[PDB]
């Protein structure tokens, strides 16, 4: 059996640590919802 | 079981200890995460039981004891917020500028955060603290980093 816990708030924090690029990526999605490369 | 609104860790006994596997979101009485964490099996929340209401392998979506709930959706300009409970640390939200997944079906925001898989399910916020969908679908790219899309169901 799988169980849950609970780990916070759905909140937005204010000065929060800021990270992270924003790439535009081709990509195609097949029936089993695995996402891929189109290149 | 314990029905608070908030994001969960989901938890298996299954391999070796205490093993994190996904994370989901509490809304409206509703469980939601991720298809690939729970395989559409039931959840335990003490001695409470979850049963799947509804699932897509495509879009990897599943949700317990109710309809999908949340329909925020990224508003392709501004930043957002990873609230990413990663196993064994402590919730942490970590703020982004989406980059985008363009598929012959459409454009979807994507975020270039990398954490352990067990990190599957965790939401992604908009400014007013809304669900704008769920972190941990995605892809690998040049670098050998991931992208995950900003997965959001649709609410009926
Ligand atoms: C089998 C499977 N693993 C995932 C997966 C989910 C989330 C993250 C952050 C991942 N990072 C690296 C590699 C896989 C990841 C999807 N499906």
């Amino acid at each position: 059996d799988m169980y849950i816990e609970r780990a916070g708030d759905i909140t937005w924090e204010k000065d929060a640590e800021v990270t992270g690029n924003s790439p535009r990526l081709d990509v195609a999605l097949d029936e089993s919802g695995d996402f891929s490369l189109v290149e | 079981g314990e029905t608070t609104d908030g994001v969960y860790r989901v938890m298996t006994r299954r391999l070796l200890g205490s093993t994190q596997v996904g994370v989901g979101v509490m809304q409206e009485g509703v469980f939601h995460t991720m298809w690939h964490v729970t395989k559409g099996a039931a959840l335990r929340s003490g001695e409470g039981r979850l049963d799947p209401y509804w699932g897509d392998v495509k879009q990897d979506l599943v949700s317990y004891c109710g309809p999908w709930k949340l329909d925020a959706a990224w508003d392709g300009l501004s930043e957002v917020q990873l609230l990413a409970v990663p196993p064994g640390e402590r919730a942490k939200n970590i703020q982004t500028l989406p980059g985008i997944f363009k598929t012959k079906d459409g454009d979807i925001g994507a975020v270039a955060l990398d954490y352990p898989a067990g990190t599957s399910g965790s939401p992604i916020l908009d400014k007013c603290g809304r669900v704008i969908g769920l972190y941990g679908n995605g892809v690998v790219i040049k670098n050998g980093s991931y992208v995950s899309a900003i997965t959001q169901g649709k609410r009926e």
